[PDB]
RNA sequence: UGUGGUGGCGAUAGCGAGAAGGAUACACCUGUUCCCAUGCCGAACACAGAAGUUAAGCUUCUUAGCGCCGAUUGUAGUGAAGGGUUUCCCUUUGUGAGAGUAGGACGUCGCCACGC
RNA sequence: GGCGGUCGCCUCCUAAAAGGUAACGGAGGCGCCCAAAGGUUCCCUCAGAAUGGUUGGAAAUCAUUCGAAGAGUGUAAAGGC
RNA sequence: GAUGGAGGUAGAGCACUGUUUGGACUAGUUCAGAUAAACUCCGAAUGCCAUUCAUUUAU
């Protein structure tokens, strides 16, 4: 779609010279996209999964998942297998998608530009960004919206090195500090 | 909670198998299809009344 | 008097002694030792008393290892009580020494104030005893 | 991330079919091989440790499609050549997989031609 | 006054034919917890873990590997 | 010979470090029309393929750091037969460890297929 | 002797490396439960730790890497897996 | 007497569970040293079960 050109006309052979890569293969990739809701509300209003739920399928042509206990602490009056968050995953062309319409669209609705921090690698070459609230979308709406929460998002990538995602991932966007 | 139990047959009318249940868990009457030794086959049995 | 937190166990059975040690029957952390020649039991208040005695006697000090720690308890009835019914009550803590065993280790003092140390403690306790210095290997200082 | 190899996957399922299924001379045992751009076939016994017969996807003279259709004649050619060595009485080791698409094919061409199962 | 005092009855489990021994179909040839020793040619597994002869042959005990035994019945 | 497959033998067969290789084969890789699939996702499993590559699996070869297999002689115990106080200790005769070591070891035996 | 406790059944130690073995010896359980928590066919692999991530804190839920078992097994403990 | 076998005791060991002493360290794992009846990576002497076996003997 917009970033395959992208990748095999700009980006592969960056990468494979400034490493030096005998091979293409050797070249990392965007595996996967992974997206978070930590609701533990269900526990009060059952009511609650079910509106995270809405607003991460307004996102995404997809109903994502839910997520239970997986075990029971009494901290939060949780018992096992209390369903709890929802989560998403996204493959192929919903990955190239949703990277777009983070970088050109959407993240900038955020104000006081912190962009993305860099303590924020795992250190095996895989990022996680960071949204408090839900209203940084076009596909949100003003008055159906209730809470202020927002959502977890990992990108999983292929890279040994941190500093190959670093560059592999402000190359296609993410606008870094 | 827990009652022994007869399970009857509903063509011959012979009460063939005892067995358990909980009639808590289970409020209505078992139904299974068992040997039925009479008539050397497979019937429909039921649970007593 | 040394205790053990937590048993597993509130009463066990005694014996059987019969004399040989099987660990340290050799100075590991000092440069001299107090080795056991006879095969008794050991309590509480019978090392506690033997460690005041040794430590009292080094005015500046040095350093003082108890190498032996009652893990063992007692059991005992009362007077006027007939035999029968089970054990009784748990009262007081011991270990099991053999022959071979040293049992405490002391340095950073010369010869005489640790001979003199280690005479005053052996009073104290109900066995045998030898004195020692480490002897000959690859490597003693 | 660390993508593993669907080989040891389906080793791991292997060896826990062959805790039933066994071959001895009387009824030899029709394993199944799966690559990328073939499927094999062996019929061996087990208390000797041989092969009593044998058929190759594309290595001698099978083709004329290259859909799942490859299969069957290989099927049919173990039927044949087996029933040369005086047999008919073999047990299916799916290898791992499941009992589904073209080993599904390869197996039923075997019961066409000679082999019962 | 204690409150111990009670025990279960003993279950004589173990070996009950030896190594070397002929034996007819269907005999014990070991009582069990769980498989302390394992089923082999010829032998079977009962519901609580005994182990049995399927046919008339000699007993012998073996080694399954690293760790393991096992019992087998050979005919003559 | 080389490679694919499928088997026996207690890892002496394993783990980690290092190198090399694409002849066929093995793989990764490319797609979802059709058989089938996701408690979301063609990721997997299923199928249709053959642009690309030896980077990863795979194969071969070097390495005794970790595991594994370890003798010999000395002890500890203990069958029989005897002696002191009998808590315990000792002497004859036979058996003999666990530790700790010298050494071994980077597999060995077999069937099928194709290529040289 | 009385008062106190105990009286059937299961698991461990005592028990001396087959089986068996006393004491008002040392420790615990049972008098049920499950219509699936039974049968069978396919498929799967645990507990933790470290790193990052908004509410969310040590610890709910996500992602990766180490991890032979340090988990689970309706219910006591042993033997098994 | 010879041959095969089942089984965890006397040792002694710290891989597992309890109990425990010194030292280095750090998050803000390590080096040594002990111990057990209901601990075990290990493991005897003897006893026990067998055998178309052998030599004496009389059950
Ligand atoms: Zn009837």
């Amino acid at each position: 779609n917009r970033l395959k050109e992208k990748y095999i006309k700009e980006v592969t052979p960056s990468l494979v010279e400034k490493f030096n890569y005998s091979s293409v293969m050797q070249t990392p990739k965007v595996d996967k996209i992974v997206i978070n809701m930590g609701v533990g509300d269900a526990v009060s209003n059952a009511k609650n999964l079910d509106k995270a739920v809405e607003e991460l399928a307004l996102i995404t042509g997809q109903k994502p998942l839910i997520t239970k206990a997986k075990k029971s602490i009494a901290g939060f009056r949780l018992r096992e297998g209390m369903p709890i968050g929802a989560k998403v995953t996204l493959r192929g062309e919903r990955m190239y998608e949703f990277l777009d319409k983070l970088v050109t669209v959407s993240l900038p609705r955020v104000r006081d530009f912190h962009g993305v921090s860099k303590k924020a690698f795992d250190g095996r070459g895989n990022y996680t960004l960071g949204i408090k609230e839900q209203l940084i979308f076009p596909e949100v709406d003003y008055d159906l919206v209730d809470k202020v929460r927002g959502m977890d998002i990992v990108i999983v990538t292929t890279a040994n090195t941190d500093e190959e995602s670093r560059e592999l991932l402000a190359q296609l966007g993410m606008p870094f500090q | 909670m827990r009652v022994n139990i007869t399970l009857e047959c509903t063509s011959c009318k012979e009460r063939n198998y005892l067995t358990n249940k909980n009639k808590r868990n289970n409020p209505d009457r078992l139904e299974k299809q068992k040997y039925c030794p009479r008539e050397r086959k497979v019937t429909l049995h039921r649970e007593t009344k | 008097m040394l205790v053990p937190k937590r048993v597993k166990h509130r009463r066990e059975f005694r014996g059987k002694m019969r004399g040989e040690a099987k660990g340290g029957k050799e100075v590991a952390f000092g440069e001299w030792g107090l080795q056991a020649t006879e095969s008794h039991w050991i309590t509480n208040r019978q090392i506690e008393a033997a460690r005041i005695a040794m430590t009292r006697y080094m005015k500046r000090g040095g350093k003082v290892w108890i190498k032996i720690f009652p893990h063992k308890s007692y059991t005992s009835k009362a007077i006027g009580v007939r035999m029968g019914k089970g054990k009784g009550a748990p009262e007081g803590w011991v270990s099991p020494v053999k022959r071979g065993k040293i049992m405490f280790e002391i340095a950073g003092v010369p010869e005489e104030v640790a001979r003199e140390a280690l005479r005053l403690a052996s009073h104290k306790l109900p066995v045998k005893t030898k004195i020692v210095k480490r002897e000959e290997m690859g490597g003693e200082s | 991330i660390t993508k593993p190899d669907k080989n040891k996957t389906r080793q791991k399922r292997h060896r826990r079919v062959r805790n039933k299924i066994s071959g001895t001379a009387e009824c030899p045992r029709l394993n199944i091989f799966r690559s990328n751009k073939n499927i094999y076939a062996q019929v061996i016994d087990d208390v000797a440790g041989v092969t009593l017969a044998s058929a190759s996807a594309l290595d001698k003279e099978i083709s004329g499609g290259t859909k799942t259709e490859t299969a069957a004649a290989v099927g049919k050619l173990v039927a044949e050549r087996a029933a040369e060595k005086g047999i008919k009485k073999v047990v299916f080791d799916r290898g791992g997989y499941l009992y589904h698409g073209r080993v599904q094919a390869l197996a039923e061409a075997a019961r066409e031609n000679g082999l019962e199962f | 006054s204690t409150s111990n005092g009670r025990d279960s009855e003993s279950k004589r489990l173990g070996a009950k034919s030896a190594d070397g021994q002929t034996v007819t179909g269907g005999s014990i040839l070991y009582r069990q917890r769980g498989t302390k020793i394992y089923p082999g040619v010829n032998v079977g597994i009962g519901g609580d873990d005994t182990l049995f002869a399927k046919v008339d042959g000699v007993v012998r005990f073996e080694r399954k590997g690293r760790d393991k035994k096992q019992v087998s019945v050979y005919p003559v």
